[PDB]
């Protein structure tokens, strides 16, 4: 009935939020590399490699999630639905994890640049959201494990629904984290030249 | 989506500020570059601005001589180039990248703005007839020593269209342009049909009518 | 960092055209391609490495081995005739660069020798104390041509200005050449000529003072 269709629908929404967030992240990454060049602030080469590596990965994940979304929608238009819905939660969780590493690298970038050019309020906010997301990601990992285990051998439906709440909270918290790093970049640029 | 201000004609040493209006999307989610193309030449990256951050970055070639700004409330990106010189004559495009999260290419381009840098001053053309001689004959009009482009040429108050061919202008080493326009006509019509080229050079408010008669056989 | 493309590529219509673009380290998803027709803005044809934007014909494809971006057009059509550029970013300092461009020619249109008309100076110009001979050159393909002037069998270097050819309306090319003289210079030679050389064969038009 409408329970599973409603879950596939919300997963479409969540993948859209992740695409949008990725777009903003891209902007922030670009802005930092640009400021890095102008400010001149080997340890940055390896950061640039991690940025690029995790950015490829996020692009893969987004793509694979798009493919899985389509199949899931086909399965509704037409067991394998449950399986795919659970696989679609693992894809979204992975994307959130890779985006979180990316965010953390951008935060690092901002800290390096601000130690060349208050921020204590900013720091406190960064840590609060970082700790929260770390904990939401961890709860999502445990629920994913539980849901995968059940799917091999309901409890399943409950944890599937609970996993939708987990992912949504993590994204909403990432949104806040993004706004803070945007704030940080704007605050740094406003001080050069 | 991206519409730029119009053609500019500039003296060497002066400045030009080229604008680019963006509509249809959210201004803060844009990435902008400026790209120039000299005539017959390649595309050249000048600089970037991410309006959300509002700081510009430049190719070193143009470092210190170009300023790139953005205005949120008008949705406009600007490019100012100072201490102009003749080799700066080019078409300038604003372009937009990060169309989507993984589009590093430039998805939208404005129409381009022509910037002409010359020490020449506005001058109306001298118009001379190119008389038909020795069954189709060619006759024309030479539009000589004018500045700037463009000139337009009609024939017989627009009534003559068939066989009209207006050639692109030569740029002379004096900094002035010259052009020619020819019509192919029935040879047997030269003593009967009168032919008049109508020349319009708007920049200097010049309208000239020139009658082109057959060369005499005497 | 430099992107290098071949100056020119030529394809039989229906065959596949390939345009390469070599660099140091084109990171994956950084290569984009642009179509540009005379008088027009560039148009994005491939981004990422193999992504076509909405409205781009399926016959366009791209690849990236890290050292070479390739644009491919299977079943090339007339309308595919244009200049193509590749673009990319520096990995560290995020500057943009373009390839030098590639002029892609679609074969099929026949060779056409130029139609040339030479006019002498008019009376009115001679009375205005100036003299210019006008050489009009039209209806040629391919669009490369060379122009030389002679005064009485002897070549004339000074006072020559010729335009670089432009695409007409049909798909042929036009160009014009101009020789500047004083009235005295003009009136003291038996004849002047415009020599237009196209694909190793030369058309000549001669003119002579009243």
């Amino acid at each position: 009935m409408q329970l599973l269709s409603g879950i596939v629908q919300q997963q479409n929404n969540l993948l859209r939020a992740i695409e949008a967030q990725q777009h903003l992240l891209q902007l922030t990454v670009w802005g930092i590399k640009q400021l890095q060049a102008r400010i001149l602030a080997t340890t940055w080469m390896e950061w640039d490699r991690e940025i690029n590596n995790y950015t490829s990965l996020i692009h893969s994940l987004i793509e694979e999630s798009q493919n899985q979304q389509e199949k899931n929608e086909q399965e509704l238009l037409e067991g394998q639905l449950l399986s795919g819905i659970v696989q679609q939660q693992n894809n979204l969780l992975r994307a959130i994890e890779a985006q979180q590493h990316l965010l953390q690298l951008t935060v690092w970038g901002i800290k390096q640049l601000q130690a060349r050019i208050t921020w204590m309020e900013w720091d406190r906010e960064i840590n609060n959201y970082t700790s929260l997301i770390h904990s939401l990601i961890e709860e999502s990992q445990n629920q994913q494990e539980k849901n995968e285990q059940e799917l091999l051998e309901g409890q399943l439906l409950s944890g599937i629904v609970q996993q939708q709440n987990n992912l949504l909270r993590a994204i909403e918290a990432q949104q806040h984290l993004l706004q803070l790093t945007v704030w940080g970049i704007k605050q740094l640029q406003a001080r050069i030249l | 989506q991206l519409v730029q201000s119009g053609a500019e004609v500039k003296k060497p040493g002066s400045s030009v500020k080229v604008s680019c209006k963006a509509s249809g999307g959210t201004f803060n989610s844009y990435a902008f570059s400026w790209v120039r193309q000299a005539p017959g030449q390649g595309l050249e990256w000048m600089g970037s601005i991410i309006p959300l951050f509002g700081f510009v970055v430049y190719a070193q070639k143009f470092q210190g001589r170009v300023t790139i700004t953005a205005d949120e409330s008008t949705s406009t990106a600007y490019m100012e180039l100072s201490s102009l010189r003749s080799e700066d004559t080019a078409v300038y495009y604003c372009a937009r990248y990060f169309d989507t999260y993984n589009n590093y290419g430039f998805a939208n381009w404005g129409q381009g703005t022509l910037v002409t840098v010359s020490s020449a001053s506005t001058k109306g053309p001298s118009v001379f007839p190119l008389a038909p001689s020795s069954g189709t004959a060619a006759l024309g009009c030479l539009v000589k020593d004018y500045f700037p482009e463009p000139v337009t040429v009609s024939w017989n108050s627009g009534a003559l269209t068939s066989g009209v061919h207006t050639f692109p202008a030569v740029l002379q080493s004096s900094g002035l342009y010259s052009l020619s326009s020819v019509v192919t006509v029935p040879s047997s019509s030269l003593g009967t049909q009168t032919y008049i080229c109508n020349v319009n050079h708007k920049p200097s408010n010049t309208k000239v009518d020139k009658k082109v008669e057959p060369k005499s056989e005497f | 960092i430099e992107l290098t493309q071949p100056p020119s590529v030529s394809v039989v219509p229906g065959q596949t055209a390939r345009i390469s673009c070599s660099g140091d380290n084109i990171p994956y998803e950084y290569a984009s391609w642009y179509q540009q027709k005379p008088g027009q803005a560039p148009v994005l044809v491939i981004y990422g490495d193999n992504n076509r934007p909405s409205g781009i014909p399926e016959r366009f494809s791209g690849s990236n081995s890290g050292n070479t971006a390739t644009l491919t057009i299977s079943g090339t059509q007339a309308e595919d005739e244009a200049d193509y550029y590749c673009a990319s970013w520096d990995s560290m300092t995020v500057d943009g660069v373009f390839g030098g461009g590639t002029k892609l020619t679609v074969l099929g249109q026949p060779k056409a020798a130029p139609s040339v008309t030479l006019f002498p100076p008019s009376s009115e110009e001679l009375q205005a104390n100036k003299a210019t001979l006008v050489c009009l050159i039209s209806d040629f393909y391919p669009g490369a041509v060379t122009v030389a002037w002679k005064a009485d069998s002897s070549p004339v270097k000074a006072g020559v200005e010729t335009t670089t050819p432009s695409k007409q309306s049909n798909n042929k090319y036009a160009a014009s050449s101009y020789l500047s003289l004083t009235p005295e210079q003009w009136k003291s030679h038996r004849s002047y000529s415009c020599q237009v050389t196209h694909e190793g064969s030369t058309v000549e038009k001669t003119v002579a003072p009243t």
